[PDB]
């Protein structure tokens, strides 16, 4: 059977810079050959693209070997790229390379927003903090409800790596029920990455 | 060339089956080699088999032998993927692509759920919120079973600021939050409403952000 082995599985690389990846295949393709290689982008939530066909991104490689060059690397080229050769008995594809963006260091931008009207006519309430287009992805967040620290009911969702400023952004959710939600005035959302420790509170 | 429309979302139970569409338009629909392709959450993409409309050959991933069916509908330019004894190894993303020598195209994608759990649509809270030169403003949806969930604001018109996050799944459940950050001058000025779709639920809900 034929098997793609892709390497590296993720590479982080600088904007304007040259990124190679490779796509090693069992089956040997020649010139005239049973099979193709061909090589496909894939941004999360979309069907892969393919690629190749003074274009910034060029393929070689013949027989085992097969190497995809991207010349300058641009910020919407974050996605995961995958080899595929072609064959009739199969088709198959490589394992993926995750290309990840080198960028400058930056602060998130922090938002807080208090349970809506709606939502405690429900019985519930939620705390909803964004910390949008900061850099590296690794984020820790706290928050505090009037000073004590809570563990408890915490949603954290990151984004993708932005196709356009090279940022990730990040939502970090606090659910309590109703009830508990009134008897305290307090919250603030903490974020950290001088420290510089960026905190947004709200009141009552 | 050729555009490929596939069928909407599904939510099946486990053991059940499933047939999935991709309906082609353009010139020498016979002419173009279908194949399909499972991509599950966070992972490679792999090839489920393919089928040659003009003689009507077919090849399949050993791994899928007993699952999934190829056919395709030459009246109706539509192929199918049947696929059967659903478990929950089969949730996942399933593209078609059609391609020939000159032109390859492929489908948007099929999100499968095989679950037990019920459907459920999304409660959406507005979130509104400092006079800055910007704004953010947020929408919260959340209890919605199953994935996915659409969210757009504005019907479309507001895609620049907008940062839609990754759904999470609590008990049997998903939450997600997408925000915007908008020009102070423009909010409350101009009219931004939060758009959320649930297609398992056929339910749609906008909801304009108001200050408190
Ligand atoms: C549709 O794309 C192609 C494919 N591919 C693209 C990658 N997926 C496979 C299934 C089909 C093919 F398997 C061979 C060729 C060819 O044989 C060819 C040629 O000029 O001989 C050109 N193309 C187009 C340029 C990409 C081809
Ligand atoms: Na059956
Ligand atoms: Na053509
Ligand atoms: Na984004």
């Amino acid at each position: 059977d034929i098997v793609l082995t892709q390497s590296p599985a993720s590479l982080a690389v600088s904007l304007g810079q040259r990124a190679t990846i490779s796509c090693r295949t069992s089956e040997t393709i020649d010139s005239y050959g049973n099979s193709f290689m061909h090589w496909y982008q894939q941004k999360p939530g979309q069907p892969p693209k393919l690629l190749i066909y003074p274009a910034r991104f060029s393929g070689s490689g013949s027989r085992t070997d097969f190497t995809l060059t991207i010349n300058p690397v641009e910020a919407d080229d974050v996605a995961t790229y995958y080899c595929q050769q072609t064959n009739e008995v199969m088709y198959t594809f490589g394992g993926g390379t995750k290309l990840e963006i080198k960028r400058a260091d930056a602060a998130p931008t922090v938002s807080i927003f208090p349970p809506s009207s709606e939502q405690l006519t429900s019985g519930g309430a939620s705390v909803v903090c964004f910390l949008n287009n900061f850099y590296p992805k690794d984020i820790n967040v706290k928050w505090k409800i009037d000073g004590s620290e809570r563990q408890n009911g915490v949603l954290n969702s990151w984004t993708d790596q932005d196709s356009k400023d090279s940022t990730y952004s990040m939502s970090s959710t606090l659910t309590l029920t109703k009830d508990e939600y009134e008897r305290h005035n307090s919250y603030t959302c903490e974020a950290t990455h001088s420290t510089s420790p960026i905190v947004k509170s709200f009141n009552r | 060339e050729i555009q490929l429309q596939q069928s909407g979302p599904e939510l099946v139970k486990p053991g059940t089956s499933v047939k999935v569409s991709c309906k082609a338009s353009g010139y020498a629909l016979t002419s173009y080699t279908m194949y399909w392709v499972k991509q599950s959450h966070g992972k490679s993409l792999e090839w489920i088999g393919y089928i040659d409309p003009y003689n009507g050959g077919t090849s399949y991933n050993q791994k899928f032998k007993g699952k999934a069916t190829l056919t395709v509908d030459k009246s109706s330019s539509t192929a199918y993927m049947h696929l059967n004894s659903l478990t929950s190894e089969d949730s996942a993303v399933y593209y078609c692509a059609g391609w020939n020598r000159y032109d390859e195209d492929w489908g948007q994608g099929t999100t499968l759920t095989v679950s037990s759990a019920k459907t459920t649509p999304p409660s959406v809270y507005p979130l509104a919120p400092q006079t800055n030169s910007m704004v953010t403003l947020g929408c919260l949806v959340k209890g919605y079973f199953p994935e996915p969930v659409t969210v757009t604001w504005n019907s479309g018109s507001l895609s620049s600021g907008v940062h839609t996050f990754p759904a999470v799944l609590q008990s049997d459940l998903y939450t997600l939050s997408s925000s915007v950050t908008v020009p102070s001058s423009t909010w409350p000025s101009e009219t931004v409403t939060c758009n959320v779709a649930h297609p398992a639920s056929s339910t749609k809900v906008d909801k304009k952000i108001v200050p408190r």
